[PDB]
RNA sequence: AGGAUAGUGGCCUACCAUGGUUUCAACGGGUAACGGGGAAUAAGGGUUCGAUUCCGGAGAGGGAGCCUGAGAAACGGCUACCACAUCCAAGGAAGGCAGCAGGCGCGCAAAUUACCCAAUCCCGACACGGGGAGGUAGUGACAAUAAAUAACGAUACAGGUUGUAAUUGGAAUGAGUACAAUGUAAAUACCUUAACGAGGAACAAUUGGAGGGCAAGUCUGGUGCCAGCAG
């Protein structure tokens, strides 16, 4: 159960390649700050102190 | 169209036989005002001749419209020729450009001449009898 | 050689990069006043901190101290002429109570959407950038341009803009062909 | 009390005493001995260049088990031999024997890092191009 | 006491005396030491940096010796030696970029063999000439300032009076290009500006992270103490 110099790049080389999915652009500058402000302090999703910024789709 | 001109901070300069002032130009719906047109309008306002008028260093304000600069009214035309730098007269068409080679060529020429003691005639003849 | 020209930095980043409470506070301020980044909040924080420091240093002194009588009143004059203070708080004690919103309210962008020249504060900034706004008869395209109390009533549109007595932009001039 | 003199004409004793005991602090002692100039492999520089002599794998220390890919490097400025870690998955294949690499410190100002014993440097560039560019296929290995 | 110097002085000479410095650190050694005005950090007290825009000193490959001149132990002056380096018809002759630009080398590490005396100012017999001093442009993500990359409507939605939704339109404009004038010594750029100049407004923002310190996933696939991550 040893590694070796011959095993260099194993996991990356055998990783199944997946291309990016074409998605719309994200607004830059003041518009992005506007967007984040609307997410968090305008269209609230709070429920008794559960405010996950990155919930898992489920 | 409708170009208003004003002067401020006026100095009379008998020492240089002229009059010094700062020009203020109001030209709505127009990019700027040419220096020759400004000179003619100034000559008309002050009944002086155009070839005794000087305008330089004009700067349009931010956004547009108001522009500013400097103006010089020489009391004659000989005084204009006598107290005016060559480049401004060349701009005005009053004077011609002095003809000369590039600065590097002039310097190289000068450094070749330092090689010779005397006149070019003697050096040329000596080289002639030096070769053939 | 020629003498060096002075230059200074006008802001400072926070000592703790990830305090969540103040992150939310900065996001609220940017959203309320339509800012572009967090550095615009940092600049007003810088200005407010130095103003409060100056007021505190002067307030260490007696009411009869000449240095206070000169510099504190100059500071009060500058603050009350820009709109941060009113005509009833000239004592350097109300200088200590100023908050970033006091300066944010006196920006060009805030006053443009307050007067009515634009609907949203974002639309106000967007008009300011495209040179549709003139203070006096001077076009200003700087949203952080701070308007003084004797400048608030002269904000309006520019004579050459399509919103204040101008011609049509390229879009309308191409769309009027038919 | 307090074991230090307090007399108002005791400035010499206080100053000399502080000067003697500052030698017990590592940073002061290093900057006054000039150890970076005299004994550091980089001679006090932040980065250094060298020629790769050999690829070596180094066993990670406990409680880890791995082979950390590194290269033995001979520096150009002084001819010193140092070992540098080549950081990322498969980036050892980008470097070869006789290549010219740029080395940097390894983050802890002369100390080893993590579970890698005896390695105090990392490869930044090989053949004049960064490893981060090569790993991400943002550039190409020159030839 | 004399000599020498522009002049004082062991500065040097002759004669004479035995003095001078030192644990309150002399003397010697090191400095990856030119000094200061200053810089960063900064409760206070401190710690560290200052080759470098100004001031003072020193040098012109290394030493030494001089001419001229009011002023130099001058090096874009001379003489000699050492070391480098050039031409040659082999007898001989010519050198000093730590000035500007440029090359080689060195290295982690730093730009054009450009334009000009218009400005600052200096020099001359001089109102006129000269000035890589200086200024102008080129390169330039050292550092610093401001500041785009989108804005607003209506349908269907919806919510509990608009805070929220896709698809439906019309405007707004500066990046860019270009008459023009302006800017300039002549240019370039800025600024003003005619004609152009936006739907994927593809005119498409990146750099690092997502266990804790420390803000943000136990979502999916791959690998299986390997490969790799990790201050
Ligand atoms: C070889 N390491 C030396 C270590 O030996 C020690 O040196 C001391 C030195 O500081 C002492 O010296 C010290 O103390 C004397 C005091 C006694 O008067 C002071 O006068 C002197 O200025 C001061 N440097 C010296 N007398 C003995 C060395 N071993 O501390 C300094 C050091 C560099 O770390």
């Amino acid at each position: 159960v040893h590694g070796s110099l011959a095993r260099a790049g194993k996991v990356k080389s055998q990783t199944p390649k997946v291309e990016k999915q074409e998605k719309p652009k994200k607004p830059q500058g003041r518009a992005y700050m506007r967007l984040l402000y609307t997410r968090r302090f305008v269209n609230v999703t709070l429920t008794n102190g559960k405010r996950k910024m990155n919930p898992s789709p489920a | 169209d409708a170009v208003t001109i004003r002067t401020r901070k006026v100095i009379s300069n008998p020492l240089l036989a002229r009059r010094q002032f700062v020009i203020d130009v109001l030209h709505p719906n127009r990019a700027n005002v040419s220096k020759d047109e400004l000179r003619e309008k100034l000559a008309e306002i002050y009944k002086a001749e155009k070839d005794a008028v000087s305008v330089f260093g004009f700067r349009t304000q931010f956004g547009g419209g108001k522009s500013t600069g400097f103006g010089l009214i020489y009391q004659s035309v000989a005084d204009a020729k006598r107290f005016e730098p060559a480049y401004r007269l060349v701009r005005y068409g009053l004077a011609e450009k002095v003809e000369k080679a590039s600065r590097q060529q002039r310097k190289q020429k000068k450094n070749r001449d330092k090689k010779i003691f005397g006149t070019q005639r003697r050096a040329q003849k000596r080289a002639a009898r030096r070769n053939a | 050689p020629r003498a060096p020209r002075t230059y200074s930095k006008t802001y400072s980043v926070p000592k703790r990069p990830y305090e969540s409470a103040r992150l939310d506070a900065e996001l609220k301020l940017a959203g309320e006043y339509g800012l572009k980044n967090k550095r615009e909040i940092y600049r007003i924080g810088f200005q407010l901190s130095k103003i409060r420091r100056a007021a505190r240093d002067l307030l260490t002194r007696d009411e009869k101290d000449p240095k206070r009588l000169f510099e504190g009143n100059a500071l009060i004059r500058r603050l009350v002429r820009i709109g941060v203070l009113s005509e009833d708080k000239m004592k350097l004690d109300y200088v200590l109570a100023l908050k970033p919103e006091d300066f944010l309210e006196r920006r060009l962008q805030t006053q443009v959407f307050k007067l009515g020249l634009a609907r949203s504060i974002h639309h106000a900034r967007v008009l300011i950038t495209q040179r549709h706004i003139a203070v006096g008869k001077q076009i200003v395209n700087i949203p952080s341009f701070t308007v003084r109390l004797d400048s608030q009533k002269h904000i309006d549109f520019a004579h050459n803009s399509p919103y204040g007595g101008g011609r049509a932009g390229r879009v309308k001039r191409k769309n009027q062909g038919k | 009390g307090k074991g230090k003199p307090r007399g108002l004409n005791s400035a010499r004793k206080l100053r000399v005493h502080r000067r003697n005991n500052r030698w017990a602090d590592q940073a002061y002692k290093a900057r006054l001995l000039g150890t970076a100039f005299k004994s550091s492999p980089f001679g006090g520089s932040s980065h250094a260049k060298g020629i790769v002599l050999e690829k070596i794998g180094i066993e990670s220390k406990q409680p880890n088990s791995a082979i950390r890919k590194c290269v033995r490097v001979q520096l150009i400025k002084n001819g010193k031999k140092v070992t540098a870690f080549v950081p990322n998955d498969g980036c050892l294949n980008f470097v070869d024997e006789n290549d010219e690499v740029l080395l940097a410190g390894f983050g802890r100002r002369g100390k080893a890092k993590g579970d890698i014993p005896g390695v105090r440097f990392k490869v930044v560039k090989v053949s004049g191009v960064s490893l981060l560019a090569l790993w991400k296929e943002k550039k190409e290995k020159p030839r």
